[PDB]
């Protein structure tokens, strides 16, 4: 847990280029999974306004 | 000579490598492990 990865320099990088089965699972999911679940309370409130 | 014992005495210790090369090599990869932990570990903020 002390190998924390940004999305540009280096998961859109995973993404691009590798082959495993499980590590683009991880990627994909572990990117919505920590980032996409802080959003979603900011974006309802911001719909509203 | 007491002396020369105890000089003898200081370099005759195994110390480490009186181990298995696989026990020695996995004691060295432990101890870094840890260190390192120690030195880069992070906690931050519960709500940002
Ligand atoms: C063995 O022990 C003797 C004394 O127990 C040491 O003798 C000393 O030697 C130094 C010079 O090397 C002298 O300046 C001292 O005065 C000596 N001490 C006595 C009490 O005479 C001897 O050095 C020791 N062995 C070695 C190799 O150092
Ligand atoms: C240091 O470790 C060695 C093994 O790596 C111990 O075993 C002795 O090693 C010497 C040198 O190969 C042999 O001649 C002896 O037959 C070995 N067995 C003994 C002495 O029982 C050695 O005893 C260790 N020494 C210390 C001071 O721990």
């Amino acid at each position: 847990p002390q190998e924390c990865l940004l999305l540009e320099p280096g998961l859109n990088e995973i993404m691009a280029n590798s082959l495993d089965y499980n590590e683009r699972l991880w990627a994909w999911e572990s990117w919505r999974s920590e980032v996409g679940k802080q959003l979603r309370p900011l974006y309802e409130e911001y719909v509203v306004l | 000579n007491l002396t020369v014992k105890l000089q003898l005495q200081a370099l005759q210790q195994n110390g480490s490598s009186v181990l298995s090369e696989d026990k020695s090599k996995r004691l060295n990869t432990i101890l870094n492990t840890m260190s390192t932990i120690y030195s880069t570990g992070k906690v931050c903020n519960p709500d940002n």
